[PDB]
């Protein structure tokens, strides 16, 4: 199960910014200006408009996958081994033998 | 998105991950910041919960399955043919049966 | 390197999607995360306030620090008693270390914590699927007395257990309204009492700087034009989506998420054993389960013509 | 919450009883989607309350 | 056992019961006292 990350947001406050690349995995990107956000102190920006905002997001794997996980294995040419009891006479003997 | 092997990499720490989990990011509509977005199920958990029977109850011949490493136990199957060498210090001679 | 010194770290403001009033609120205990991956029912939460430490970051473990609702704004602390969790009914508490909490809930639909008496009295309510588990293949409402152990995993009460870390950076500028000020058509700002706030404005052209007492801006005749919030902060918290970013969102440290989830022993049930009755090839048998158990077969030829059913009643 | 019933009580003193009547309440959603809880992020459609 | 009648008796003081209800007595897995045991569903119940 993965775990989806969204950082703190990114705003400039009278400018323009840009998605960048990156080499996590599922990153998304998207810039959206005429924005003026707020938070519990009050406005953010002293630009009324052209105020962008970045968003971001992608993914990891979850705390606990070190449990909950599964592997993908492909498989080839299966081999028998086998372990035989023999006795002949008095004596018994063990041993394993492809 | 939405299938097993949604989120792939070679270890747990691995650090270069791949993953396709169809994420959209929405236009935020309040006044407090906010990063919407919407996004695919987890295949994983999807798999879960239709991964069917395992194959401990489903293998044929009685094979008991166990893992590390992946083997199949006390499968009967076939016939196997076995030349053995038996020492000449085992054998009696009729002069003394 | 994973840091144990909650000196150095903050709590901070979340947005919480319902709150005590049913709307949604700015709130000291925002529920970050929660999981529920643990084999008897435990889930941890992850929280905006930090637990089990006092005002000053040092370790007492009858204490919780959050964020104050006035401008003026430091680090508040208060009992743990007050701290309550709930799904449909009340959790109980298994522990508690910085922002995550371990608690043994109820099924239900949501997850909710609160502060339960004082003038921080609120909620915090995200929605979250929580239902009954079970290990094995019975059925069973509580653990039997007899039965066998069998492989299970469990988060570990203990708090010096580690299931991951998070990421720690410095905290983005969050201006207030109140540091702001107009008199007949000019823009102040009042700084808290003896502190330093950090300006910026655009009033024709773009200026910024750091004062301590009230300055007039220049230029100004609306105090929307400005902003104003404090300097000299660097108190790490968490990568939150309902903060605004430094300038350098770096990774400045890490913090320790607790109560990992470690491979134990769980009993689980026995059921009553069936009685076979042997016709000619074939049998049948007679099964008895108040809940539901799994009955697999399977035939020992080329084809296992395999079956799986959960069985309840007689 | 959602219930059968609805009680109304005096909870302290010599007055102290209840009233309960079968009344069956649901949960209520507006619109083509289900939610538990009113989202952040969404639309503003058309509906009717009780006014405080 | 798990039958209508599967506890019967002339009259319901009397001292002498006849039942088959297909009781079965387990090994005490645990440290403390416990009599461990498995038992068939009423027969009555299902019935009922």
């Amino acid at each position: 199960k993965f775990h989806t990350v969204i950082p703190s947001p990114q705003v400039k406050c009278c400018g323009s910014l840009e998605c960048k690349a990156s080499s996590k995995a599922d990153y998304t990107c998207r810039v959206f200006g005429g924005v003026y956000p707020f938070m519990w102190g009050g406005a953010q920006c002293f630009c009324d408009s052209e105020n962008t905002q970045l968003s971001e997001a992608y993914v990891e794997f979850a705390p606990d996958c070190t449990i909950d996980h599964a592997v993908a294995l492909k498989v080839h040419t299966a081999a028998l081994k086998v372990g035989l009891r023999i006795v002949y006479g008095n004596t018994t003997a063990h041993l394993d033998t492809f | 998105p939405g299938a097993f092997g949604d989120i792939q990499a070679s270890s747990l720490d691995a650090t270069d991950i791949v993953a396709r989990t169809d994420i959209r990011l929405l236009k935020p509509s309040v006044k407090n910041i906010h990063v919407p977005y919407t996004q695919a199920v987890s295949g994983y958990e999807m798999w879960k919960n239709n991964s069917g029977r395992p194959l401990q109850e489903t293998a044929p011949f009685g094979c008991k399955i166990e893992v590390e490493p992946l083997r199949a136990s006390n499968c009967a199957y076939g016939h196997i043919p076995i030349s053995i060498d038996i020492p000449d210090a085992a054998f009696v001679r009729s002069s003394e049966s | 390197s994973i840091t144990d010194d909650f000196t150095l770290t903050s709590p901070y403001l979340g947005f919480c999607p319902y709150c005590r009033h049913s709307t949604p609120c700015f709130s000291p205990i925002k529920i970050e995360n929660v999981w529920d991956e643990s084999d008897d029912g435990s889930i941890r939460i992850q929280v905006s306030a930090q637990f089990g430490y006092n005002q000053a970051g040092t370790a007492d473990v009858t204490k919780f620090r959050y964020m104050s609702f006035d401008h003026d704004h430091d680090i508040k602390e208060d009992s743990m008693e007050k701290i309550a969790i709930s799904t449909s009914g009340p959790c109980r508490r298994l522990g508690h270390k910085g922002y995550f909490l371990l608690a043994q809930c109820p099924p239900g639909d949501s997850v909710t914590v609160s502060i339960t008496s004082g003038a921080s009295e609120n909620s915090c309510t995200v929605e979250k699927k929580i239902r009954r588990k079970f290990v094995g293949r019975e059925e069973y409402l509580f653990p039997p007395v007899h039965g066998k152990l069998v492989k299970c995993h469990v988060y570990d009460h203990l708090k010096e257990t580690s299931a991951g870390y998070i990421t720690m950076h410095r905290p983005g500028p969050h201006a207030y309204k109140s540091y702001l000020e107009e008199a007949s058509g000019e823009v102040y700002i009042k700084p808290p009492s003896g502190k330093n706030v950090t300006y910026e404005c655009k009033c024709g052209d773009y200026s910024t700087g750091i004062v301590s007492t009230r300055t007039k801006m220049n230029g100004c005749t609306k105090a929307k034009q400005c902003i104003a919030y404090k300097s000299d902060q660097t108190k790490w918290v968490f990568n939150s989506p309902d903060l605004i970013r430094h300038t350098d969102h770096s990774v400045q440290g890490k913090l320790h998420i607790p109560f990992r989830l470690t491979p134990t022993v769980c009993p689980v049930p026995l059921a009553h054993t069936p009685t076979v009755t042997k016709w000619f090839k074939g049998i049948t048998l007679h099964l008895t389960a108040m809940r539901p158990t799994l009955l697999t077969t399977r035939k020992l030829g080329l084809r296992a013509d395999a079956t799986a059913e959960w069985i309840t009643g007689s």
